RNA sequence: GUGUCUAACACAAGGAAGUUUAAGGCAACAACAGGUCUGUGAUGUCCUUAGAUGAACUAGGCUGCACGCGUGCUACACUGA
RNA sequence: UGGGGAUAGAUUAUUGCAAUUAUUAAUCUUGAACGAGGAAUGCCUAGUAAGCAUGAUUCAUCAGAUUGUGCUAACUACGUC
């Protein structure tokens, strides 16, 4: 099937409105910037099923 | 209290001075008066700028430039915070 | 020596994902006899990330209605599921449960934009998602809790339109694939 | 966590009256602290004796505010003992 | 580790316990015309005090039922009876 | 549906002066609705939440109540405005 994995570099915030969001950084070697729900931490790899464009803060 | 001892602007030696219409919103609003910023900005993101050098041609990047300056209404200003509410003494403080 | 159940070994699990196989119990202090151990998990985030997989798919399941703490029928109905699974293919019951926790896991969720799920809460949505598709199944309905339990997983594992596990990962994926 | 102001009182009458008594370890220092002071619940005398530690490890690191030694103010004290161009400008200026 | 590197926080280790160990008791300043004179021999005024609105006795009533809302219980089943 | 016990009939008991507008109790019989609940809204982060009981209170007589007490022992963030 389809899907990649990129490893987490740095947990950046806690986002969205109810503040369940959390901004993430990525590492593909291009360092990306995701946004990701739930409880995550550094080191670890992130699945990303999309791997493109580079995310905004929430 | 009279709150401007300069009415917002400079008003000094001058009667009529024209009347620039705001970026947001097209209000009208004095040259004097207005609320200007320059905002040199790119265009690009940070990965964006990245992809670019390297899909480009050359390795020399000009680097394309957003030279803009935007105009805000003091309505507008303090609705999309480019400006605050200071504070009594502190309305006087060209920082 | 120590086996789950006196009979699975499980010491060796394949890929995934790979971060999957942090979360999972397959390392030998984490492995059991039986799984009943009932741990404290409330001292910080990444405190309930340790708990065994199968006390964790147990406590999961015991949670409907009129079944609400009735862990040792879950045990005995999850030991009789893998024994299903162990009789209708020769791949040990646990893989295929790893397996059907990877499949079941959606990658990607909303909100009004979509943004990615963490590896913790993939495998909590996992297992959450083979104990509804079970617990919907079994009520109102002439199969056992153990059977529709071991074909869900089953289902999941071939990622089968079936399983409601696969079909609600793909309906979170879908609906984030919809945001978008 | 963080410790009030009476822990803190008791803590600082320490060492201004009991410089030299205090060592690192908390045990001794409970023990020393309630030789010298009456602190009438354990808890509370616990915590003091805590905060006298902590106390103790900010100092040995030489001088630091909000207490005396006069022994450091000795020391220092006796521990401490034309024409070129430059000057020259000021001197040709005044004559 | 992070922190004026102070006050202190974060992680790990140790440890019965690390968030102040966990839970209560506890209850400022100043109010509200909040409730209670259907608890008081706490109580003003106003009513009442001999075919008594007191004390006491005999029934009946507080629960009746076109109907509307609280709060619980029992259920809606084979992970059960 | 043998889930369920509404609703009703005949009993023999128990308390009390008095049990009838089923006091309360048991035996047999009678065998309703309810197919998981709209708009809404409650409580809860570790022995909790939930489930299951049970002591005490009122009491001549009685728990579907309140207040305690135990046991069975979850999920899910572990934060944000």
């Amino acid at each position: 099937e389809k899907s990649k994995l990129a490893k987490v570099e740095k947990v950046l915030g806690r986002t969205g409105s109810r503040g369940g969001v959390i901004q993430v950084r990525a590492q593909f070697g291009r360092f990306l910037i995701r946004n990701v729900k739930g409880p995550v931490r550094e080191g670890d790899i992130l699945a990303l099923l999309e791997t493109e464009r580079e995310a905004r803060r929430l | 209290p009279k709150k401007r001892r300069n009415g917002g602007r400079s008003k000094h030696n001058r009667g009529h001075v024209n009347p620039l219409r705001c970026s947001n919103c097209g209000r009208c609003v004095p040259k004097d008066k207005a609320i200007k910023r320059f905002n040199i900005r790119n265009i690009v993101d940070t990965s964006a700028q990245r992809d670019i050098k390297e899909a480009s041609v050359y390795s020399t990047f000009q680097l394309p430039k957003l030279y803009i300056k935007q105009c805000y209404c003091v309505s507008c200003a303090i609705h999309s915070r480019f400006v605050r509410v200071r504070s009594r003494e502190q309305r006087r403080v060209r920082k | 020596d120590i086996k789950l159940f006196k009979k699975w070994s499980y010491e060796e699990i394949n890929i995934a994902d790979l971060s999957l196989v942090d979360c999972i119990a397959v390392s030998q202090k984490a492995c059991v006899y039986t799984p009943h151990t009932a741990g404290r998990y409330q001292k910080k985030r990444f405190r309930k990330a340790l708990c065994p997989i199968v006390e964790r798919l147990v406590n999961s399941m015991m949670m409907h209605g009129r079944n609400n703490g009735k862990k040792l029928k879950a045990i005995r109905i999850v030991a009789y599921a893998f024994e299903i699974i162990h009789l209708m293919t020769g791949e040990n019951p646990l893989q295929v449960f790893v397996n059907a926790v990877q499949k079941g896991g959606p990658r990607e969720d909303s909100t009004r934009q979509a943004v990615d799920v963490s590896p913790l809460r993939r495998v909590n949505q996992a297992i959450y998602l083979i104990c509804t598709g079970a617990r919907n199944a079994a009520f109102r309905n002439i199969k056992s809790i153990s059977e529709c339990l071991a074909e869900e997983i089953i289902n999941c594992a071939n990622e089968s339109s079936s399983s409601y596990a696969i079909k609600k990962k793909d309906e979170i994926e879908r609906v984030a694939k919809a945001n978008r | 966590r963080v410790r009030t102001k009476t822990i803190k009182r008791a803590a600082r009458q320490i060492v201004e009256k009991y410089y030299a008594k205090l060592t690192l370890d908390f045990q001794i220092n409970k023990k020393i602290t309630e030789e010298v002071a009456i602190i009438p619940s354990k808890r509370m005398k616990n915590k003091v004796a805590g905060f006298v530690t902590h106390l103790m490890k900010r100092i040995q690191k030489g001088p630091v505010r909000g207490i005396s030694l006069k022994l450091q103010e000795e020391e220092r004290e006796r521990r401490l003992d034309y024409v070129e161009p430059d000057t020259l400008r000021m001197i040709k200026s005044l004559g």
